[PDB]
């Protein structure tokens, strides 16, 4: 468990490490309105 | 002809996509198959 | 201008799919067996033939769902939906699997009107056919695997059921029931599939890296322009190359683009010829001078007899629920098992 | 004190949410960027003095 | 020109007729001694204690074996992951029943087969070529490396590598089945399509090649030799083979750059057979394929089967039987 | 080149998303429904997770008749209450 | 735009990372906001298992592979492990995640903000890749900062708390390290030791001395050569050797990134005193090694002679004989007698496992141990279905090892591939044929025929 | 809870890249 | 045995110093097009 005052951030901290993940994906998002040159 | 950029419909759709295929492995552990 | 010659025209357009006189053989059948797959493995149950759950609707996922055979007990029945077996009931022939033969049926029928596809465009755009004679091999392995294979057997029950796991239990039985890895026809198939791999991708690397210079970017793909004259890559330097390193080469593209025809199509050949003979059970099973040497001399144990006693265990253990309509009650003291496990 | 450090947590959630979406949007924008520099100045000093804010009421909270 | 200038012009020369070159001369010595090694093996060798229980596996022509049954069986249980070379054995015989034949041929095996990789980029290089061909290659190697190495490692004893042998690559495959379900692992799966698209891609290549052909023979000829070794023309058409096999499916599935279409010919097997390696070498630590037994549940709490369920009584087959006379306690733990 | 119009064309135009933005949700809740009234096991004969076996039955309703298969069905259909 | 295109650039879109290779500016910003991601994951995923942990059970039994990592090094744990204070793994996650947004701030200013190129605003921070001095002068800087970072393991053990020795007397407990061994005798004795079963290379290292003492040696190298590479430049012999361009040096890491993935895949799969059992699980070896001795325990109870039991196929069930006479478990677990654990050790004499101590002195806290261990085997399905392939659902079980071996072995995998892809076109780049053969000069066509 | 969090988190990498599109930003 | 160890330890050595060695004798200007 978290330190209990830090409890209603456990929705965040579930999905924190998949941030990075999400970077990744960016690099097309930007790419695609470049439109890739 | 132009009006939405094919970037935002290929963002939106391909976050369609991972949406649905995520709650479909959501799926694999609840209810049915889920084996509990 | 008949209308014969004005439906071939219109048949024969320009479009963004061709459609062709094949089209209407291809197109309605392709469409059925694959709505037919996708529907079966969404929503129907192989409850009542296998007793197995095989659709998203009861619970499986993409490898475990299948469109499953019909049962033992209706043997080669073509189980038409207006047949005497369902009646006419929608509902009971998808129960008693109805949707198996329809799938195989109108698959099998498309994959005709593919061919017929394959001739059509050959034959306007004005190239040789070799395309359509290379799909002959995915044609003998869909006939003798999908339908010769169990018209030689019981009924359609021992069959392929069309689903990922169902495959694999295909695959699994072919071992514990034909030693079908044993098989010389088989080791044809799998050399072909496997060199064809191999030519795959030794010939697309071999063409990649003896590219000429011919822009200025470092990713090349731009510098090829399908309008030249000229080869984009050097064979003489891809044959030197290859002299070298292997001893043999090849020096004349025609040939080394046939080879690539040859090599993956008589091998799927080879392995359904095989699936042929395993359709009235003339296997590939044993080697009798082994088996009368194993059977005298207690001592004499190789690789082939260690696989037979794998196989009498797939035999075993998998028989009461793969075939259940032959009521195989196996007490757990007549089951095979080494020491502990 | 007890409310202090959640609004406070809760406040360095909100700010780093508009500093990593502002932050590049003000970077790739060259026009108006000498009225962009202040808020990037101010908005850095502002979350690290609530990173030591959450971190010193953490020791009377837990 | 001293001596070792004049050898090392010899070692890396371009008009040797086989290239040696500086990873050939580890891979020279190395590929004699794995194949001469081989060859006497699986004539000659005696019995192999493969699995350390005194039961010796008979391998050789000679010991009874046809060329389907043959092996050089894996050597001894008891080894583990011992070194066990010639002078580590008190005789010949010793080495003989322990299966040290296996670890001499392996081991010069895959330094000679890591020294092919290097020596095909040595000779790209010496030829001006790009170098990437080695890359391809890599796949292969991988899987050698998996089935040869990464698995025994993982399992602790080099009696699970994959024997030398038809046969023995069948049980091999079969009692990887039975404990890893390596059909229902991904990496399998995708070393399937690997490899099957691989050999579609090559009968669709080759036949669009060959549909295309230029007319430059009459019909008493082969046509192979419309094609002169080293002609500066193309000799087939690809604005036909792509307007053929465009309208096949459809025009945007095709490819019209054969630069793209020769690097997905080289990527597709190359990418789906490194998966299956990968998929090899990470069963090798026993994170193993897809268990679905008993995922499906009915109202009451009755198990329903599914195809994975009757998968998995096969697999239980398999398992039950191998190495009859191995365990003592209840779970095959490595 | 085949005269028809560009699908980049066609799915960022406004008419097309006035158009599917009604056209898809709806297609995707009539699927929804399909299985949640429950119209899906009566049409394909599914059964529903409480109506695999009978209450106290552990054997299988396997097919072992051809030309009676229909009844065999309905009678372990029957046998279901 | 400069060199954000293909045209401009020569790299394509999926090659837009090469784009770089000469922006030293932009180039040190894709570094720093990556070394972000890096921090943001450790802190990010130190936080999510830390709300995920359950102190009662054991960390293995949780898909934890970073809260292990930090109990290791001394934090949080009491006497066999267990767990005291989970606020030193929140104060891990925590730090590490506040400090990803400096590097992701100073990433994102150098890559879109700053200076394209350093080598106008600063000798010192711009660079050539040619400059051979200026490159092994960023290589000693860095030298010199791992070197230190070596030193900080040494001074936690030391100085500052302990790390947690699985072979402590009495139990696995945390233990301040007072006498590292410093003798090269032993710490590069280690280096030449065969990687083989029985020696293991590097990764048979069992006590926390030789762990610690290794690392004063480490940091000590590694700050001697940071300064040599500070202070010299590429010999004659290294430049006529070496590629010396961008893309060569990513190739030369990329080599050496690999190698040392296989050996992590190695030392999380079989070494328990840097990856402790109370954390890890149990390695393959372990957990085999205790089914035996869990039988050999409840069969000697019934009344069985364990000794003296003839297996099926007349070796000893519960004990026999290795191949250099050692008195080792039966069965297969045969193969993993060179196992050792602390366990298990208490039963071994000169000879091997002694009979006598075996009938006597097996302690309920080893069958414990033993039984935790057999039912924890590092085997499980994808979907992390515990035990082997042909086990029903029921436990939720993938062995970290496991996964921290599969992972590794997969990226040192594509790492030597990557190695292999850059090595080969850094050499065709230099020498000028990365673009192809030239039509005009074919090499093959100047050289006499084969034949 | 956790199905907002993504969801915000999830378009604030594509709100980045379409401010920037409408400001005609340094893409 | 000690004998065969030696030999086959000699050979190895000598197999591998050529490999290094040869590497070491100015490897990147054995190539048809820089010859640096
Ligand atoms: C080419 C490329 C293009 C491919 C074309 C695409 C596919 C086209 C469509 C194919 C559809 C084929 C359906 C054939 C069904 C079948 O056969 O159905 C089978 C029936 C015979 O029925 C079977 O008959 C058996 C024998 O019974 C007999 O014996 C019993 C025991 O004594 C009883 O006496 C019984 O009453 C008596 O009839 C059992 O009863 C089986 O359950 C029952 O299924 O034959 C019949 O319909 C017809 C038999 C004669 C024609 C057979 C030619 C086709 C088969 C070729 C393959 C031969 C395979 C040999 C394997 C090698
Ligand atoms: C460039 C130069 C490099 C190439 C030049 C040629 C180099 C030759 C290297 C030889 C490596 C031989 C492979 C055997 C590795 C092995 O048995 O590895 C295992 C060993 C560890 O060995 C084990 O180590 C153990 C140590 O544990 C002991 O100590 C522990 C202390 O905690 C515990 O107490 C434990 O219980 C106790 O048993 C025991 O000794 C075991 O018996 C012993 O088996 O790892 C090791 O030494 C660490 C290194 C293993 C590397 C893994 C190689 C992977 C390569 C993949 C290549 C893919 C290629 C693709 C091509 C395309
Ligand atoms: C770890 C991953 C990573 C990193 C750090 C980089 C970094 C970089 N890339 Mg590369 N790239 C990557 C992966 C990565 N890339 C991938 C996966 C691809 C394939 C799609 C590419 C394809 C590619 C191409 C084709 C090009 C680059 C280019 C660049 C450089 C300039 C980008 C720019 O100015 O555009 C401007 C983009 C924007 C202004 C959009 C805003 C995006 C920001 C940076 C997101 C940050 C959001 C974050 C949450 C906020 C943090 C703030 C907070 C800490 C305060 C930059 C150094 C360019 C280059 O090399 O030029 C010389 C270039 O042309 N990249
Ligand atoms: C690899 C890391 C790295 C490197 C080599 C650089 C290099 C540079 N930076 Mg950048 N930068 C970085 C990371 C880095 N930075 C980070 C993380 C941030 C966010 C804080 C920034 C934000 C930033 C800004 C706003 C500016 C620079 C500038 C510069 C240039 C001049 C710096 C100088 O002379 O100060 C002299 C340095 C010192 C007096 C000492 C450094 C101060 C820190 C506090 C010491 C920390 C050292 C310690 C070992 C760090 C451990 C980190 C570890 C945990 C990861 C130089 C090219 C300037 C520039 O671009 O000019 C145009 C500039 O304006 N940087
Ligand atoms: C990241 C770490 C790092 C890197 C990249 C470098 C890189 C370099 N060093 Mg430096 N060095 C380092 C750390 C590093 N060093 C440290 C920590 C020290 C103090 C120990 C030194 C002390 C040092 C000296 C004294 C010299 C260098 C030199 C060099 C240059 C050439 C090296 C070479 O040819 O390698 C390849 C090595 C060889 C060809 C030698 C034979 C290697 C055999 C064939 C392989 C043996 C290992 C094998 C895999 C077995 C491993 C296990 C084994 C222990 C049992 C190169 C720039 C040379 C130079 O030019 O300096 C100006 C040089 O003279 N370094
Ligand atoms: C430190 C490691 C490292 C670094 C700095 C580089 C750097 C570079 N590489 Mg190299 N590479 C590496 C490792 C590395 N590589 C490895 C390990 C391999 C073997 C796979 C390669 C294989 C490789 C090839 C084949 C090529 C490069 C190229 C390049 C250049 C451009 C890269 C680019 O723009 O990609 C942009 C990024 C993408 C297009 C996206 C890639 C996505 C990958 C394939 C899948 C992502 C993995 C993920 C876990 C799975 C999906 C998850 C899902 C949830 C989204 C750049 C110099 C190019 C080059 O040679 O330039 C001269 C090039 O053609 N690299
Ligand atoms: C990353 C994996 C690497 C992909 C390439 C592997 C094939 C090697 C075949 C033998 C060499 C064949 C050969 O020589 O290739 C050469 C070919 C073209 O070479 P060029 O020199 O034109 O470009 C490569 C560099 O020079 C950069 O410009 O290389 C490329 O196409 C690189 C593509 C990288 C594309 C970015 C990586 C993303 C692709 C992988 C995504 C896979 C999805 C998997 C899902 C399961
Ligand atoms: C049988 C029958 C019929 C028919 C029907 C039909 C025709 C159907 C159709 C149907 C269909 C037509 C369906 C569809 C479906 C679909 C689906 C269900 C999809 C899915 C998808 C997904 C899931 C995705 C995923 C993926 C992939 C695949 C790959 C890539 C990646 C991703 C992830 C994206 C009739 C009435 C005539 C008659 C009687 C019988
Ligand atoms: C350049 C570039 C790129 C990249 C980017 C990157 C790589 C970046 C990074 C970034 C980063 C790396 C960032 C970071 C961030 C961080 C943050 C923002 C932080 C936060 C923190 C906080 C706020 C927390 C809180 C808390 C606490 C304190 C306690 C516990 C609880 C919690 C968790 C709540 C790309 C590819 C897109 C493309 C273009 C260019
Ligand atoms: C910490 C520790 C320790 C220690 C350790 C040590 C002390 C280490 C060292 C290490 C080292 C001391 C390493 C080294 C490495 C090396 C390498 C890995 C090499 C490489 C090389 C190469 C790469 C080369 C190449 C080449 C050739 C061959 C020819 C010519 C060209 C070239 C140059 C390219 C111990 C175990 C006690 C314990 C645990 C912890
Ligand atoms: C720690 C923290 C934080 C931070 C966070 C961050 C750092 C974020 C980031 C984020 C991001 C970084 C995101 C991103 C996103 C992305 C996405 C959403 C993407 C997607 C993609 C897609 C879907 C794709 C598609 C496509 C294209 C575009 C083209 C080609 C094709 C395809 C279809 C593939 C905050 C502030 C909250 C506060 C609390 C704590
Ligand atoms: C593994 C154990 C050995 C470790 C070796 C590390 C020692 C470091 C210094 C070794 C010196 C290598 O130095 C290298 O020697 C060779 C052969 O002598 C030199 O001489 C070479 O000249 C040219 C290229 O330059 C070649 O065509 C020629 O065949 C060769 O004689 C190289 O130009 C020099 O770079
Ligand atoms: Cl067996
Ligand atoms: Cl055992
Ligand atoms: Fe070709
Ligand atoms: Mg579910």
């Amino acid at each position: 468990k978290l330190p209990e005052a830090y409890a209603i951030f456990d929705p965040l901290v579930d999905v924190l490490p998949v941030i990075p993940v999400l970077f990744l994906a960016l690099a097309f998002v930007w790419q695609a309105a470049v439109g890739f040159r | 002809g132009g009006r939405i950029p094919l970037w935002i419909v290929a963002t939106v759709a391909g976050m369609g996509v991972i949406v649905i295929v995520g709650l479909f492995f959501y799926g694999a552990y609840a209810g049915l198959g889920s084996s509990l | 201008r008949g209308w014969f010659d004005i439906l071939d025209d219109w048949l024969k357009r320009d479009r963004f799919v061709f459609v062709g006189w094949s089209g209407i053989l291809l197109f309605p059948c392709a469409y059925l067996a694959l709505g037919g797959w996708l529907t079966g493995t969404t929503f129907v149950t192989s409850w009542y033939t296998h007793g197995l759950a095989s659709s998203y609707l009861e619970g499986c996922n993409f490898l475990t769902v299948a469109v499953s055979t019909p049962a033992n007990s209706m043997g080669h029945s073509l189980l038409l939906l207006w047949g005497p077996e369902a009646q006419g009931d929608f509902t009971r022939w998808c129960q008693l699997g109805g949707l198996w033969t329809f799938i195989a049926l109108h698959g099998a029928f498309g994959l005709i009107g593919f061919m017929l596809r394959q001739f059509e465009i050959a034959r306007l755009v004005g190239v040789r056919p070799y395309n359509a004679i290379a799909f002959s091999a995915p044609i003998a392995v869909f006939v003798s695997v999908f339908l010769i294979y169990p018209l030689g057997q019981s009924s359609w029950f021992f069959a392929p059921s069309f689903g990922v796991a169902a495959i694999f239990r295909f695959l699994l039985f072919f071992q514990g029931f034909h030693n079908w890895t044993l098989n010389p026809f088989h080791m044809m198939g799998v050399a072909g599939v496997l060199g064809g791999a191999l030519l795959c991708a030794i010939h697309g690397a071999t063409v990649e890296n003896t590219l000429f210079q011919d822009g200025e970017g470092a990713s090349t793909f731009r510098a090829f322009n399908p309008t030249q004259a000229e080869e984009t890559y050097s064979m003489v330097t891809a044959n030197r190359f290859w002299s070298q390193i292997f001893g043999i080469a090849f020096s004349n593209k025609r040939w080394l683009h046939f080879f690539m025809l040859f090599v993956p199509v008589t091998g799927l050949w080879m392995s359904a010829i095989g699936v042929v003979g395993l359709a009235l059970n003339l296997r590939s099973y044993d080697f009798i001078s082994q088996e009368i040497r194993a059977a005298e001399d207690p001592e004499f144990e190789t690789f082939y007899t260690k696989n037979l006693l794998l196989n009498e265990g797939i035999r075993a253990w998998m028989a009461p629920q793969d075939q259940p309509h032959e009521n195989f009650v196996f007490p757990e003291e007549v089951l095979p098992r080494g020491n502990a496990l | 004190m007890t409310i202090l450090f959640q609004l406070a947590l809760a406040a360095l959630v909100i700010l780093s949410f508009v500093m990593v979406i502002g932050v590049p949007v003000a970077y790739a924008s060259p026009q108006d960027w000498d009225r962009s520099k202040q808020l990037i100045f101010l908005g850095s000093g502002l979350w690290i003095a609530l990173v030591l804010v959450v971190g010193v009421l953490n020791f009377f909270v837990v | 020109a001293n001596l070792w200038e004049r050898f090392c012009n010899w070692v890396t020369s371009t008009d040797n007729r086989l290239y040696v070159g500086w990873f050939g001369v580890i891979m020279i010595p190395t590929l004699l001694a794995a194949t001469i090694c081989f060859v006497i093996a699986f004539i000659a060798a005696p019995p192999v204690d493969i699995d350390g229980i005194r039961e010796p596996v008979s391998g050789s022509l000679l010991y009874g074996n046809n060329i389907i049954t043959g092996a050089v069986v894996p050597s001894s249980n008891a080894i583990g992951l011992h070194f066990y070379p010639i002078w580590e054995a008190a005789s010949l015989d010793e080495w003989l029943y322990n299966g040290g034949p296996y670890q001499l041929i392996i081991f010069h095996f895959l330094l000679g087969a890591s020294c092919y990789m290097g020596r095909q980029w040595e000779l790209s290089y010496r030829l001006g070529m790009r170098p990437w061909i080695c890359v391809a290659y890599s796949a292969p190697l991988a899987s050698a490396f998996a089935v040869f190495l990464i698995y025994p490692i993982g399992q602790g004893s080099f009696s699970d590598g994959m024997p030398l042998g038809i046969s023995g690559t069948f049980n091999f495959m079969i009692v990887f089945q039975a404990e890893h379900n390596i059909l229902m692992h991904p990496f399998h799966q995708l070393g399937v399509a690997g490899v099957f698209g691989g050999a579609l891609f090559c009968a669709m290549h080759g036949s669009l090649v060959t549909s295309s052909l230029i007319r430059e023979t009459t019909e008493t000829e082969s046509a192979n030799y419309g094609y002169k070794f080293g002609q500066e023309e193309e000799t087939y058409n690809i604005v036909a083979a792509h307007g053929y096999f465009g309208r096949l499916i459809f025009q945007y599935a095709s490819f019209n750059n054969s630069r793209s279409l020769h690097f997905f010919l080289a990527a597709w097997p190359v990418v789906g057979v490194w998966f299956a390696a990968l998929g090899i070498s990470t069963m090798a630590f026993n994170l193993n394929g897809f268990n679905f037994n008993h995922s499906v549940i009915d109202a009451k709490g009755n198990v329903i089967n599914t195809w994975a369920d009757i998968i998995n009584r096969a697999n239980l087959g398999m398992e039950v039987m191998h190495e009859r006379n191995a365990h003592n306690f209840p779970l095959d733990l490595a | 080149t085949t005269g028809e119009r560009p699908f980049s064309d066609i799915i960022t135009s406004v008419r097309y998303w006035v158009i599917h933005s009604i056209t898809i949700p709806a297609l995707f809740i009539a699927g929804w429904l399909f299985v949640s009234t429950g119209l899906a096991y009566d049409v394909f004969g599914t059964p529903r997770p409480d109506s695999y076996y009978a209450q106290e039955q552990r054997s299988i309703p396997l097919v072992t008749d051809r030309f009676e298969a229909k009844q065999q069905v309905e009678t372990f259909l029957e046998q279901l209450k | 735009a400069t060199n954000r295109d293909q045209e401009s650039s020569g790299f394509a879109w999926w090659a837009g990372n090469a784009r770089l290779i000469n922006l030293s500016g932009k180039l040190l910003g894709a570094h720093v906001a990556h070394a972000g991601l890096i921090v943001f994951w450790a802190g990010a995923m130190t936080l999510f298992e830390l709300a995920h942990f359950i102190p009662e059970k054991p960390m293995y039994e949780q898909g934890l592979i970073l809260i292990p990592h930090i109990a290791t090094l001394g934090w949080g744990v009491g006497p066999g492990g267990e767990v005291v204070d989970t606020f030193p793994f929140f104060v891990v996650g925590v730090v590490h995640l506040i400090s990803s947004a400096v590097l992701g701030f100073g990433g994102v200013y150098h890559a879109i903000r700053g200076p394209e190129t350093l080598e106008e605003y600063s000798s010192f921070f711009g660079y050539d890749w040619k400059d051979k001095n200026k490159m092994t002068t960023i290589l000693g800087f860095h030298l010199i900062v791992l070197g230190i970072g070596a030193l900080l393991l040494v001074a936690k053990a030391m100085f500052f708390g302990g790390l947690y020795d699985t072979w402590a007397p009495g139990g696995g407990d945390v233990r301040v390290i007072t006498n590292p061994t410093l003798d090269p005798r032993v710490i590069f004795g280690y280096l030449l030791k065969s990687p083989f079963g029985g020696e293991g290379w590097i990764v048979s290292v069992n006590n926390l001395e030789d762990v610690v003492g290794g690392h004063i040696w480490i940091g000590l190298i590694c700050i001697a050569g940071g300064i040599w590479h500070i202070l010299t430049t590429p010999f004659g012999w290294a430049r006529r050797a070496f590629i010396w361009s961008g893309e060569a040096y990513l190739s030369y890491s990329l080599g050496a990134l690999s190698m040392m993935g296989f050996i992590a895949t190695c030392f999380v799969w079989f070494n328990n005193t840097v990856y402790p059992s109370e954390f890890y699980g149990p390695t393959g070896p372990e957990a085999s090694q205790a089914q035996a001795m869990t039988f050999l325990i409840r069969d000697q109870k019934l009344g069985a002679n364990v000794g003296s039991a003839q297996g099926p196929t007349g070796l000893g069930k519960y004990l026999m004989r290795s191949p250099t006479g050692e008195i080792i478990f039966g069965g297969e677990t045969m193969r993993f007698w060179d196992f050792r654990g602390p366990w298990l050790e208490p039963l071994r004499g000169p000879n091997g496992l002694d009979l006598n101590k075996i009938k006597n002195d097996i302690q309920p806290w080893q069958e414990r141990r033993a039984a935790e261990y057999m039912t924890h085997a590092p085997l499980g399905s994808l979907n992390s279905v515990g035990g082997v392939a042909t086990e029903i659902n029921s436990v939720n079980f993938v062995s970290p090892r496991s996964w921290l071996a599969t992972s590794h072995f997969v990226l040192a995998f594509f790492f030597l591939v990557g190695h292999l892809w850059h090595a080969g076109r850094a050499r065709a780049a230099a020498a000028g044929f990365e673009k192809g053969i030239d039509r005009e000069s074919e090499p093959v066509l100047s050289m006499p025929s084969l034949d | 809870a956790q199905l907002t969090m993504i969801a915000m988190i999830g378009i604030a990498g594509p709100m980045i890249i379409f401010l920037l599109a409408v400001r005609r930003g340094n893409l | 045995m000690e004998t065969l160890k030696i030999t086959v330890y000699i050979v190895v050595t000598f197999f591998v110093l050529l490999f290094v060695f040869g590497f070491l004798s100015g490897d990147p200007a054995r190539n048809p097009k820089r010859k640096d």
